[PDB]
């Protein structure tokens, strides 16, 4: 189950990122 | 063989066993022994009841339950985040309902139909067996295939109740309990015609003779040969074939 | 009490915390919404498919009721007297279920 | 029960903190 | 398997083997080399197994 949860990390980087750059 | 009748003309499969004791004719009907079963007696529709639920009554305490606490939060910022904590609790309802089922219909998909005679060779609880001292018996015993000598080896272990004495007692024993027989595939023909109750499971096994049956050593028998030639040559033989398997 | 190693939704739990309160003190907002939305449909569909998962493999294996079911069955050991009775019939048994079962 | 009786008993839960909440 | 069915699965000739593969849904089993032989002609079946 911690397959998902590397790729879930990633994109909560991912959309913590986004955040940080649209704003 | 004790020449207290001269012909036989009943029914009997043409086997080694008794080419060697008494004579036949050529065989004026060809033969298979096949697997008589009930029909599966299952599936249930939705005419009064349809199966929504799994734990039905404890989903009605379920839908009870939120109907309440919807009235709650009709009647009391924290709002939004209650309403969404039920929402995922209704998502975790419906992933549950979800899962439950799919583990019902895939346990339902994987099923065995026991179509070859294999199928009921493997298993117990379905029992089998055929008519008592008839041609079935005999070639069960003589068969060195290890899947018709495991089924000859059940009959036989359990022989007190298995081995009934005539067809009529065959349909007796279809119809109750959980039984299929193994027998010959034209009075198969005759009671799925006569009753659409029944299914023949799996084809022919092996392929037998209906002839006559005459005392060893004639030219009776030689001339019953002949005239049995003759008289499919007359095709009387395929209108008498008509006028009684069918109905 | 998943078949699943736990704490990875205690880090849900956590993230999604820590994405709305920063989300609090702040085109974007429709387009974390859907983000968020879409992750969260990617979690309950992992946790959906886990649970069918382990009930499926648990309505696999039904319970014992007949010998032949207990023949199939692998995990459930088995045994009786041995040298005496209700072994050497199962010494000499052709049928498969008792067969396999003297396997 | 089982699975049902932790719904109902998180579901409780989920009752007394929004009552906790909403005072 | 083949010994129950041995009057209706079982062929007469290479020729009836090589037809039901290409017909109905049927694995043959035989030497290697005529297999060999079939897939360097044919390119609609294949070898199975060592």
């Amino acid at each position: 189950v911690q397959n998902i949860g590397g790729i879930f990390i990633v994109l909560a980087a991912g959309l913590v990122l986004s955040v940080f750059v649209a704003v | 063989i004790d020449h207290k009748a001269d012909l036989a003309v009943a029914p009997l499969a043409i086997t080694y066993v008794r080419e060697k004791v008494i004579d036949f004719s050529k065989p004026f009907m060809t033969l298979g022994i096949s697997i008589l079963y009930r029909k599966p007696n299952g599936t249930n529709p939705g005419v009064f009841s349809f199966l929504n639920p799994l734990s039905p009554d404890i989903w009605m305490y379920v839908l009870l339950a939120y109907l309440g606490v919807s009235v709650v939060l009709f009647v009391i910022l924290s709002t939004r985040i209650v309403g969404g904590i039920w929402w995922f609790f209704t998502l975790i309802i419906i992933s549950s309902y979800t899962a439950n089922l799919a583990a019902f219909l895939t346990v339902e998909r994987m099923e065995s139909p026991i179509d070859s005679a294999d199928d009921l060779a493997k298993q117990t609880k379905i029992e089998y067996g055929a008519v008592e001292d008839g041609a079935t018996m005999t070639f069960f015993k003589k068969s060195k295939i290890s899947t018709y000598d495991k089924m000859w080896a059940f009959m036989s272990s359990r022989r007190q109740s298995v081995l009934v004495k005539s067809n009529e007692e065959g349909i007796q024993r279809v119809l109750t309990s959980d039984y299929a027989f193994l027998m010959e595939s034209t009075t198969i023909e005759f009671v799925t015609q006569r009753n659409c109750n029944l299914t023949q499971i799996g084809g022919l096994i092996d392929s037998k003779g209906y002839g006559v049956g005459t005392p060893m050593g004639s030219p009776y028998r030689d001339k019953i040969t002949i005239a049995i030639l003759q008289l499919q040559e007359e095709g009387k033989l395929h209108m008498m074939k008509e006028k009684w398997w069918r109905g």
